[PDB]
């Protein structure tokens, strides 16, 4: 069969700012089939509260979700996106980095 | 407004 | 400005776990406007954009009602294709689908679209002269010689010619303010050094809609996409997206590269260099 792995990324909706409120972004995109787990992570355990939008897909039939939470950022606190999907031995944690 | 039927495949 | 609405669909069979899920969504350009799920708890079309809110009953009464027609239908083609295919019953599968216009600036019309894929794969697809069909596989061809033995594309080119274009033109005046905007992004370059022999530059676009833009770097400028790391365009959560475009340059150098920006919302497009 097709089977594609997610694309991960990790981003805030603003500038990161410590104190100051923002949301945590993971954009999940460019996968196949459609069954997916993903949960953010403040300091390795998982985030409460965690919504996304709509599942939907590409023209190239793939599909994507955006994962999201309000938090606010402070410095020596790891923020992470924590993916699982068919085509992955272990789950895949892409850490939250404030320049990308 | 979407179509009014699907395709019969 | 060119503009598009398109309908989407996934039956997404989950034997020993129900009948399959079945999604369905409208788009204008990038904003979803409508949703059916039937998992819902009380499946319906739904509006996902306020414009499309002043649609009074009859309207979503039809809308329900065809996509209600629409999962019943799919479902049906999981099982059809699952026997084209010779596939077991305890295997599970997904069928997408895809029905769309766009005008062009004017117009109008340039093109219509419909499409299925099965499990990943293109499947079934009306060409562009809307007449015909292509099939990718031996079993898509017992489709497509369906389809055209019940005439059933002159049915989807009047959809594609007449409703879609119409609805289109509808919503694109009733939302008016979201749809035909063109934010444009607020753009910057960040600077990272790497004592003291290199450093990353970081063009930064933000904040802009709709989602077509292009990111390139330069240098003197000549333009150099082997080297650049070009993220994909991602979503803000707030409607507008985002995208940005890296490149590992000397030390001291950094003013000899400039990076472009192209975008629907821009004047004149844009040139941006570090400091
Ligand atoms: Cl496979
Ligand atoms: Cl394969
Ligand atoms: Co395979």
């Amino acid at each position: 069969m097709i089977q594609r792995t997610p694309k991960i990324q990790v981003y805030s909706r603003h500038p990161a700012e410590n104190g100051k409120s923002n949301f945590l972004n993971c954009y999940v995109s460019g996968f196949h089939p459609s069954d997916i787990e993903v949960d953010l992570l403040k300091n390795g355990e998982r985030i409460e509260k965690v919504e996304h939008s709509d599942l939907s897909f590409s023209k190239d039939w793939s599909f994507y979700l955006l994962y999201y939470t309000e938090f606010t950022p402070t410095e020596k606190d790891e923020y992470a996106c924590r993916v699982n999907h068919v085509t992955l031995s272990q789950p895949k944690i892409v850490k939250w980095d404030r320049d990308m | 407004k979407g179509p009014p039927a699907a395709l019969t495949l | 400005m060119s503009h598009s609405m398109r309908y989407f669909s996934a039956a997404v069979s989950r034997p020993g776990r129900g009948e399959p899920r079945f999604i369905a969504m409208g788009y204008v350009d990038d904003t979803q406007f409508v949703r059916f799920d039937s998992d819902s708890a009380s499946p319906r079309m739904e509006p996902r954009a306020p414009w499309v809110e002043q649609e009074g009953p009859e309207y979503w009464e039809e809308e329900t009602r065809n996509t209600k027609a629409h999962a019943q239908t799919d479902r049906m083609n999981l099982q059809t294709l699952r026997g084209y295919y010779n596939q077991s019953e305890a295997s599970s599968h997904t069928l997408q689908w895809m029905i769309g216009c766009d005008l062009g600036s004017d117009g109008r019309l340039i093109r219509g679209y419909e499409r299925y894929a099965y499990d990943g794969k293109d499947y079934l697809a009306l060409n562009e002269d809307l007449r015909s069909w292509t099939a990718a596989d031996t079993a898509a061809q017992i489709s497509k010689r369906k389809c055209e033995a019940a005439n059933v594309a002159e049915q989807r080119r009047a959809y594609l010619e007449g409703t879609c274009v119409e609805w289109l033109h509808r919503y694109l005046e009733n939302g008016k303010e979201m749809l035909q905007r063109a934010d444009p992004p607020k753009t910057h370059v960040t600077h990272h050094p790497v004592f003291d022999y290199e450093a990353t530059l970081r063009c930064w676009a933000l904040g802009f809609y709709p989602a077509e833009i292009i990111l390139t770097w330069q240098r003197d400028g000549e333009d150099q996409t082997q080297d650049v790391e070009l993220v994909e365009t991602r979503p803000a959560g707030d409607g507008t997206f985002q995208k940005w475009a890296a490149v590992v340059v000397p030390s001291g150098e950094e003013q000899r590269y400039t990076c472009h920006v192209q975008h629907e919302g821009l004047p004149e497009p844009l040139m941006l260099r570090w400091k």
